[PDB]
């Protein structure tokens, strides 16, 4: 219920951090 | 080192 | 954090600092799972072999920090502990099995752009994210090097450091230590032939090992910075507390209902 995991200055602002994609790509290898 | 925090906590 | 980077502001809003009153010093990392609960590693509060045994009155909790040493008046929040809970079967004598601990804040904290809770995984999430080869992220204010030339520099970072490490196949972990690893642990790090480095290190303990769900765009805390053999050594990896396995205990302690 409680929202969590959504960063107020990132996710919520539709911006992504500098190395976040490394995480993501590691899934679709 | 550390900058000092309010003494009420210390 | 070894071979990591400066984190961006507000990059880990759930990152908590465990501060020691006197002497004033950084004890460990930790995370905010909610408005009043903090999740850290047991060995941060209790390690008999070194006469380590902190209590609710010896520590402080600093949430919303970026800089390691500054007193960030406008952004951080300093809380006092109401009660500490260590896993009853935490094995500090042999392998640190069940290295988990919860801390109950005295007063709820106010969420902000800098202070936000991280999520705890469920069966499917844990099931699909915890797969060797997949990357996780570690954050902390601990040593930048396992070792270094005294007085010629500063082993500690100015701001929060971040590193992304891949999960390693169980068998591989098992073969790297003489230590008895349990199902309550997991390992991460690059392999010697991998061409990359990085590790958590002293001062990073208790810190969170998180992962991002592509489908729901949320961060999940899959592990806790636990133990290791030195920092950033080849053919060695970091060991994290398996948060998912210990969820029932957390659940039992918290009692939201
Ligand atoms: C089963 C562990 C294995 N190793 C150790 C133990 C106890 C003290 C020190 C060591 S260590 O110096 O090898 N490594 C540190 C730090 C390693 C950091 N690297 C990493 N996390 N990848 C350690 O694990 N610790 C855990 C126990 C605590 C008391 C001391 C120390 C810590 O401060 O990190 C028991």
């Amino acid at each position: 219920e409680a929202d969590c995991g959504l960063r107020p200055l990132f996710e919520k602002k539709s911006l992504e951090d500098k190395t976040e994609r490394e995480l993501l790509e590691s899934y679709i290898d | 080192d550390f900058e000092e925090i309010p003494e009420e906590y210390l | 954090i070894v071979e990591g980077s400066d984190a961006e502001i507000g990059m880990s809003p759930w990152q908590v600092m465990l501060f020691r009153k006197s002497p004033q010093e950084l004890l460990c990392g930790a995370s905010l799972i909610s408005d009043r609960w903090v999740l850290t590693a047991a060995h941060c509060l209790l390690y008999p072999p070194w006469d380590k045994n902190f209590t609710e009155n010896d520590l402080l909790v600093r949430i919303g920090k970026h800089s390691r040493t500054r007193y960030e008046r406008n952004i951080e929040k300093i809380s006092m502990l109401e009660k500490i809970y260590i896993h009853p079967r935490y094995n500090w004598r042999e392998n640190l099995d069940r290295d988990i601990a919860l801390m109950k804040l005295k007063k709820p904290v106010a969420f902000s752009d800098y202070i936000h809770p991280v999520c705890l995984p469920d069966r499917e999430t844990a099931a699909s994210l915890l797969q060797a080869g997949y990357k996780g992220r570690v954050t902390g204010w601990g040593n930048l090097k396992e070792t270094w030339t005294a007085n010629v520099g500063k082993g500690q970072p100015s701001v929060l450091q971040v590193v992304n490490l891949p999960i390693v196949e169980r068998p591989v972990c098992k073969d790297s230590t003489r230590i008895r690893i349990t199902d309550n642990m997991f390992c991460a790090g690059y392999k010697p032939d991998e061409g990359k480095r990085g590790d958590a290190c002293e001062g990073d303990s208790g810190g969170p090992f998180v992962m991002k769900s592509p489908f729901n765009n949320r961060w999940y805390q899959m592990g806790i910075v636990s133990w290791g053999e030195g920092c950033d050594r080849d053919g060695k990896y970091g060991f994290y507390t398996h948060v998912f396995r210990l969820k029932k205990w957390i659940q039992k302690v918290i009692d939201q209902f």
